[PDB]
């Protein structure tokens, strides 16, 4: 359910 | 957070979600003590009966945030950890005694309106402030029964140490405080899955600061009647949080 | 030096809504 996160993380 | 309500924006400006790389999923809750310092509970980074042992690069940490499963962008900040460092005395296999870890970042967080750290007590503030009846505010994106939109906030009184001993079987020490409502008090609310690692904070009175006094714990269930929410006790363990910021910086 | 003071209440002279409800246990 969770938003993805830049890839940068 | 059982019986909580939404939290205001900026309200817990402290407050830390502790992600899962992968699958990315939330952790626990943590709190902000320097730019870069995060407090936690061991038991979100170490509990070998659930077979959890985290290392640095399994984790992330997310500052300002509000809502809990999605990506705020211009507003919440990402953080790598650089080291974890959980209690040496930590008592997992009994009863969570000195339920307490520190998270140093890799690089500070840029405090902003939405990100900015809470205080630690001194003895003074702690003596003052931990009595019977005396409420605290806790926070988080776990359970709202035994999940939130955005972050909980419930404000819930300290209980008498009798009272608190009196309702579990569990030993319980001077490293942990309880906090709740009594059955015959009406009002209700507790800390629940998903809120380990939050902070338990009360703004002083005498300065208007708001200080962090305990960390969210554990408990038999959530909000049950007769049962209390535990709280790793801050101050009692500030002397370890001096030595581990002072050895590592 | 600056901990506890939350920019958005505060800092501005700001009360959130349920904080008197901690003062008022403070007896
Ligand atoms: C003493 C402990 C072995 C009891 C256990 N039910 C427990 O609470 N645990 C076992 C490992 C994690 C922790 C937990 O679930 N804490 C979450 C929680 C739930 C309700 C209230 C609070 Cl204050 C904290
Ligand atoms: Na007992
Ligand atoms: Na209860």
């Amino acid at each position: 359910d969770f938003e993805e996160i830049p890839e940068e993380y | 957070i059982v019986e909580g309500s939404d939290a205001e924006i900026g309200m817990s400006p402290w407050q830390v979600m502790l992600f899962r790389k992968s699958p990315q999923e939330l952790l626990c809750g943590a709190s902000l003590i320097s730019d870069r310092w995060v407090l936690t509970a061991a038991h979100c980074l170490l509990y070998p009966p659930w077979d959890k042992n985290f290392t640095e690069n399994d984790l992330l940490v997310r500052i300002g945030k509000h809502s809990r499963t999605r990506y705020e962008r211009n507003i919440e900040k990402i953080s790598m950890l650089e080291k974890i460092y959980i209690h040496p005395r930590y008592n997992w296999r009994e009863n969570l005694d000195r339920d307490i870890a520190l998270m140093k970042l890799k690089k500070p967080v840029a405090f902003s309106d939405y990100i900015h750290p809470v205080c630690l007590p001194d003895r003074e503030t702690a003596a003052s402030l931990l009595q019977a009846g005396y409420k605290g505010r806790v926070t988080g994106w776990g359970n709202l029964k035994e999940q939130p939109s955005v972050l909980q906030v419930v404000n819930l009184p300290i209980v008498e140490r009798p009272v608190c001993k009196d309702s579990t079987r569990i030993r319980i020490t001077d490293n942990m405080f309880c906090a709740g409502y009594k059955p015959d008090e009406g009002k209700r609310g507790d800390a629940c899955e998903g809120d380990s690692g939050g902070p338990f904070v009360m703004k002083s009175p005498f300065n208007n600061r708001w200080y962090q006094m305990g960390i969210v714990s554990w408990g038999e269930g959530c909000d049950r009647d007769g049962k209390y929410g535990f709280y790793t006790h801050v101050f009692r363990l500030k002397k370890w949080i001096q030595k581990v910021i002072d050895q590592f910086g | 030096a600056d901990c506890g003071l939350r920019p958005l209440f505060e800092k501005k002279s700001l009360e959130d809504k349920t904080e008197r409800e901690l003062l008022e246990s403070y007896i």
